[PDB]
RNA sequence: AAGGUAAGUAU
């Protein structure tokens, strides 16, 4: 089942663990994705 | 045997070859001469 | 002197009961959970 | 006289502690007159176990030792060995140490 | 930031309380189940 | 406590120790009402049948039978003592008192192990047996 | 203060 579900794209990337990122690397990638969003650390117009 | 009165004039320590023991001096009544 | 007297008034009962039950003719000598059953 | 009563009480406490020491007819523990308990010889391990006293006995021994120290200081003053000021300083040292 | 390649944020890491409690309980069950057990086995479990 | 056989005088204890020639006599000195004694007696009752082949368990009330209080120092709330062929057997429990077990044991397996070790050592002729568990610490963590 | 008693035959 897992071999077939990895052959096909049954599980989208947001399902963890994904066999490619250890949980510490998952945290690192999550923090990098947070920091890489468009103007994420901006509060000039009250966005939060 | 069970349910049998003790014979008169019998010391429970004697007749069996029992020997006491003292772990310390703070336990038990003082030895009487 | 008074400090050690104040200690003495408190420690006297302990020594008295330890002695009187020691040089007397007759000597005297996990249960919460294994209680109600 | 208070010094006489102190000497009497020191002697009586020594007698009582001596009676407690030779409780089980064991004569390999000796109590001196300064109330120090020491074996009379190199006692064997079984005899060392057989001659054990609880914290209460040693507490009584040490309090009688303190009384002996006080009474001996007063006796030394009464004989003439030490001055009254020396006696007061000695009592202060006894109760501070 | 992967686009500007500049310092933008700062991530502070810390061990969660649950992880610390889990480690403490693991050490406790190592210790308490060590009555008739060799020293080498206890040290191996602690090291692991 | 109320299931194990009871010895009512010093002579009965003497005969109980003397009677058994191939089994270790396990005697609990204490009181039925003592909570420590109730725990010890319920453990003994739990293992009473399993050790039938190599052990016999009796209960002695020290208030009713103060005959052995002086010699055996039966002044703790509970006491368990082992005899073999009319000979008191000591156990290196690690508690400093090898002559008796003077506390209540929870696990029923540990008492079986102690009785088994006592039986082995006594049948080998020993007067002291080293217990499989060291009781210098309650292993509480 | 302890948790540091080898046990066993023999008088």
């Amino acid at each position: 089942l897992w071999y077939e579900a990895d052959k096909r794209r049954l599980f989208p990337p947001w399902i963890k663990p994904a066999d490619t990122e250890p949980p510490p690397l998952l945290v690192y990638k999550w923090c990098q994705g947070i920091n890489n969003l468009q103007d994420v650390w901006e509060t000039s117009e009250g966005e939060c | 045997f069970l349910g049998m009165p003790a014979p008169l004039g019998y010391v429970p320590g004697l007749g069996r070859g029992a020997t006491g023991f003292t772990t310390r001096s703070d336990i038990g009544p003082a030895r009487d001469a | 002197w008074r400090v050690w007297l104040f200690f003495m008034r408190g420690i006297t009962p302990l020594l008295e009961r330890w002695l009187g039950n020691l040089l007397a003719r007759q000597f005297e000598g996990q249960r919460v959970e294994s209680h109600f059953d | 006289d208070w010094v006489e009563v102190g000497l009497q009480v020191c002697r009586q406490g020594y007698n009582m502690l001596n009676l407690l020491i030779h409780r089980k007819n064991l004569n390999y523990l000796h109590l001196d007159y300064n109330f120090n308990l020491k074996p009379v010889k190199t006692l064997t391990t079984k005899e060392r176990k057989k001659s054990r006293f609880g914290n209460a006995f040693h507490l009584c021994r040490e309090v009688l030792r303190l009384t002996k120290l006080v009474v001996d200081s007063h006796v030394q003053y009464r004989l003439g060995n030490v001055d009254a000021f020396q006696l007061a300083d000695g009592l202060q040292y006894i109760f501070a140490h | 930031n992967e686009v500007t390649k500049e310092r933008t944020a700062q991530c502070f890491l810390r061990v969660d309380d649950e992880s610390m409690q889990r480690f403490h309980n693991r050490v406790r069950q190592i210790l308490m189940a060590s009555g008739s057990t060799t020293f080498t086995k206890i040290v191996n479990k602690w090291n692991t | 406590s109320y299931m194990l056989p009871h010895l009512h005088n010093g002579w009965q204890v003497d005969q109980a120790i003397l009677s058994e020639e191939d089994r270790v006599v396990v005697i609990r000195f204490g009181h039925d009402w003592d909570p420590t004694c109730m725990k010890m007696d319920e453990v003994l009752y739990s293992i009473a049948e399993k050790v039938k082949n190599f052990a016999v368990i009796y209960l002695v009330d020290i208030t009713e039978v103060p005959d052995f209080n002086k010699m055996y120092e039966l002044y703790d709330p509970c006491t368990v003592m082992f005899f073999f062929r009319n000979k008191h057997i000591m156990i290196d429990l690690g508690t400093g008192n090898n002559n008796k077990i003077n506390w209540a044991m929870e696990d029923k397996q540990e008492m079986v192990d102690i009785i088994e070790t006592v039986y082995r050592g006594a049948r080998k002729g020993r007067g002291l047996v080293v217990s499989p568990k060291d009781y210098s610490t309650k292993y509480r963590y």
